[PDB]
RNA sequence: GGUAAUGCACAGUGAAGAGGUGGCAGUGUGCAUCUAAGACUAAAUACAACAGGAGACCGAUAGCAAAGAAGUAGGUUGACCG
RNA sequence: GCAAGUUGAGCAGAGGAAGUCUGUGAGGCGUAGUGAAGACGGAAAGCAGUGUGAGUGCGACCCGAUAGACUUGUGAACUAUA
RNA sequence: UAGGGGCGAAAGACCAAUCGAACAGUCUAGUUGCUGGUUCCCUCCGAAAUGUCUAUCAGGACAGCGCGCACGCAGAGAGAAGCAAGGUAGAGCAUGGGCCGGUAUCCUUAAGGAGACGGACGAACUGCGAAUGUGCUUUUCUUCUAUGCAAGCGUAGUGGGCGAGUUCUGGUAAGCAGGACUGGCGAAGAGGAAUGAACCUGGCACUGUGCUAAGGAACCCAAUGUCUGGACAGAGACCGAAAGA
RNA sequence: GCUCGGUCGUGACACGGAGGAAAUGCCAGAAAGCACGGGUUAACGGCGGGAGUAACUAUGACUCUCUUAAGGUAGCCAAACG
RNA sequence: AGGCGAGCGCCAUGAUCAUCACGACACACUUGUUUAAGGACAAAGGCCAGAUGGGGAGUUUGGCUGGGGCGGUACGACCACAGAAUCAGAACGUGGUCGACCGAAGGUACUCACAGCGAGACGAGAACACUCGUGUAGAGCAUAAGGACUAAAGAGUGCCUGAGUGUGAGCACUACUGCUUGCAUGAGGGGAAACCCGGGCCUAGCGAUCCUACGCAUACGAGACACUUGUGGCGUGGGUGUCAGAAAAGUUACCACAGGGAUAACUGGCUUGUGGCCGCCGAGCGUAGAAAGCGACGCGGCUUUUUGAUUCUUCGAUGUCGGCUCUUCCUAGCAUGGCCAUGCAGCCGUGGCGAAGUGUUGGAUUGU
RNA sequence: AGUUACGGCCAUAUCUACUGAAAAACACCGGAUCCCGUCCGAUCUCCGAAGUUAAGCCAAUAAGAGCCAUGCGAGUAUUAAGGUGGGCGACUACUUGAGAAAGCGUGGUGCUGUAGUUU
């Protein structure tokens, strides 16, 4: 049978990666934090205070509030078939930002122009949205040099 | 275990850093007087035979070391607790290193 | 219910003429309220047998065990049973 | 139904009457909360009925133990021993 | 001589067809987490055999899944597009464990040992690493959507499960014991596998005309024939191994 | 287990003592029992292991060693007891 | 009121109240010695208190479990493995550990490594102390296992008792418990300072209501007022290992009751380890010679006639071992009939093939 | 254009042999009186310039070891969905999709930020 402490089951989880050990990079350190930002979790085993539990290892969330050397993070969880919001301690050694908003980022600065000239030329933005690859293209083919294939590999 | 005599600690009625005098804390004496006592007694009394249960299963081996600290200015007391342990020393001689 | 004794008893002990009480043990002191250890008392309250009047009750496998010579015919060694 | 209020408490007055009508008039819950308490104070329509679903206590949807106790109730016509 | 009492040449024998504690009557309609039963029609919706705690394991309670009444309302058991985490299958044998053999060379012996290397390996070896599955953001992202979702309040049943396909652990195995994932039977009829809870087709108000599925087409039994090769064994259509002429 | 003898210690309530305004506590005191010393199996019952050693081989009268409250005598047996 | 030893305790005897034996009388009490004998003792009653007490009375004698019992603990905690690469995830599945220990093995600041291997240095050897060069950890880190750590978290050296005090918010399926983190304060610590510290490098070493002991200030107290006792509030200790927490020994072959095929003792079904029977290969043996007859070391099957393994059907009942009697079936063929091989001269045999028509007995010991 | 002080990403920067280097630096170097610390001015701390490019730091070289990239291995190994496909099993063919690793070949061998100094 098995047990149920703290850190159960993390002999995979949390260990260095090869020719990786030794304390973070001072970037680490010099990296500003501000509420509202999409941060995500990634535990450094060296360090062994303000770790999370390890359900929470990989998973994105977003910052609550922001203290000396740790922030809060909000996150939602499935318990007995219903939704919970769940807020977490973290210090600052086992997070990194997040790019999961990079490209909404750069369709809203599009988007930022538009709304403008809507409103003194226009009447309603064109938006920009983006569409899935449609069907295949026409070609149009000089059709000289002609490749034959064939069965001629025997495959003994 | 071994603890010293004296701890100089914060006094929290003299709100300052003083002297502390440090031994292990002692149990004193039921007094008859008191409510549980008497109703006790009283249901004792008749033809009723053990009124009361009494524990016979126990398991323990050690119990929890409690410290009384008093202050040498004020006398004011505080109760500090170090857990389980069995067998504490007050005053002996230190665990010098690199012994022959 | 009466909680460091609410009431009642038994054995030891046992008052004062002045004493008893004021929901928590003790000692003191004012204050308030009563008078135990002798007796009597109506009305307003409770409920069988027996009599009278009523009912959104039961209608002969129901309603009392029993709508006729029913605690009967009949039964237990007996108490009792039907 | 009435509404910062609400109510068939018991009981009295009238009446050819176990119905109905009218008084007098408590109490309870509500009109704002916090603490063991001393103490303090600053949001949120309720009361009484007629019924339905559902919890708890009483035989408790219907039938069913082996047992326990109590009587100033009965038995040695069978069988044991003097 | 009488019931927690009698009487016994002792068997727990006998005390009115009753005795390892009599009979009568009452308390009493004693108690029951256990067995049996529980009385009219149609319409609409529709489960669970799991988790935590229990002198708990044939029982409870709390939560999860039904139904009724519903204030209200931009959502979704599906994809894309950016982004994270993972150490299984495969592949390998660089730290650790560990099998067999080595040329030149080296060390001694005149034996053996070491060896520039090759072959064989681990659920508790890893230097590399999938597919499938999981989460985050965006409707400023395709596609659907009101005969739809639904906070809140009240209250039920359930808490012995079993089986198929894909996989795993214990065991010589088992119509054996125990987990995980996606649909079933339970609570599911109809047509087909001759027959069969779960397999194939495919989800049921009540009628009438046409068409197909799965499976069939000498006869039983509604619909059958054609072409080309094999095969001679009371064989096959239903059916067992290593080894063989 | 039963029985006999003494206290050296313990061991209740009462009866005393000290103190305090008083209650409650504290101290002393303390029979029989218990403890301690003897008796008792036609009382309940109980009654051992290991090594060497004799002019063929075997066996061990003999020796050594561990152990106790005492180490199964006289008899009897694959017996209704192997 | 006397006496002793440098007014003290110790030794003399004289007044004041109980009081334990012993005598001698008769009045309570006792006895048919009764015109009598005993006698304040006995015997008989009463109220409290100790001792003894299966003679009796009430009651109890946990759970899980390939049925129960005996055994283990899968009953409270911790690490690793597996459970088809998030998390979770069963079995009396696998390898183990816990109920503690430490004034430093706690807090801080600085210095420097280690295990080995190759050269050296008298006694001095395999193994003594000192040096030089290499050295990614091959060492250590009190105590399981995993993770972590290198001008350190390891080894030394200095100083300190933060193993402070009030009061909030959260994480692990979150009550208890453990940990993470906010603000305010200390005539707080270490460091030049930035920084760090409210126990142990991280994941384990632990426990409710009521009662009771101690610490802390603020409350209550009955018609009034003072004090000795008492009652409230917050926080810690004393403990429940069956660990979300009753106060608990056996036996029934004399036995009762409610139920159970949720579960054993027959048969049947599935399986075939064990039991029995058959094949394949050819090392050796047979007077020569693999194979007349044998056939090691290995490998593949069939049977249900042995015994296991499992619990699907039956507990408001399917009569349980052996013998007697009587019938039918199977073949893996003991005799009887036809054949083939031979290490078949003949006689007697041995190995094989088609074949189940007819036969296969009488007794002694024993329930068999 | 190098160097030097303080850095960023942490081997294209490591490890082993050899060789070069104008200027200014960077060093080795000369002492211990004091402050400070050692069994020991070796290290650490202080006060100095008589020497020297021998060393370090910087740069080049090597069919070098190791690291980084890319091609091939290879549509190979494994795998999602499907059928009254096959096989006594052990396992495996096909249809619509996703898709490796080791080895071995070829090329590389630090790049940059702020300030100071030197033709
Ligand atoms: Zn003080």
């Amino acid at each position: 049978v098995s047990s149920h402490g703290y850190r159960r089951q993390t002999r995979n989880l949390f260990s260095q990666a090869f020719r990786k050990h030794g304390m973070p990079n001072t970037s680490t350190y010099l990296t500003q934090y501000a509420v509202g930002e999409y941060v995500d979790i990634k535990v450094n085993p060296a360090i062994h205070k303000g770790m999370p539990h390890k359900y929470y290892h990989g998973r994105t969330g977003i910052i609550k509030e922001v203290n000396r050397g740790s922030v809060i993070v909000l996150f939602n969880r499935i318990l007995a078939n219903k939704t919970v919001e769940r807020k977490v301690i973290v210090g600052i050694e086992h997070i990194r930002k997040s790019k999961c908003q990079d490209e909404y980022l750069k369709r809203l600065e599009i988007n930022k122009k538009i709304i403008e000239e809507a409103e003194k030329k226009g009447e309603v933005p064109v938006l920009f949205k983006r569409q899935p690859k449609g069907p295949k293209p026409a070609v149009e083919m000089l059709m000289n040099n002609i490749i034959e294939l064939s069965y001629d590999k025997v495959e003994s | 275990v071994n603890i010293p005599k004296t701890r100089r600690t914060y006094c929290i009625k003299c709100a300052y850093h003083t002297e502390f005098k440090v031994g292990l804390l002692k149990k004193g004496k039921d007094s008859p007087r008191k409510q549980g006592a008497r109703r006790y007694a009283r249901k004792q009394r008749g033809v009723h035979g053990q009124t009361k249960p009494i524990l016979k299963r126990k398991a323990k081996t050690t119990k929890k070391v409690i410290l009384k600290i008093e202050c040498t200015k004020c006398k004011s007391s505080q109760l500090k607790v170090r857990g389980r342990a069995k067998h504490v020393e007050f005053g002996a001689e230190k665990k010098v290193k690199g012994e022959a």
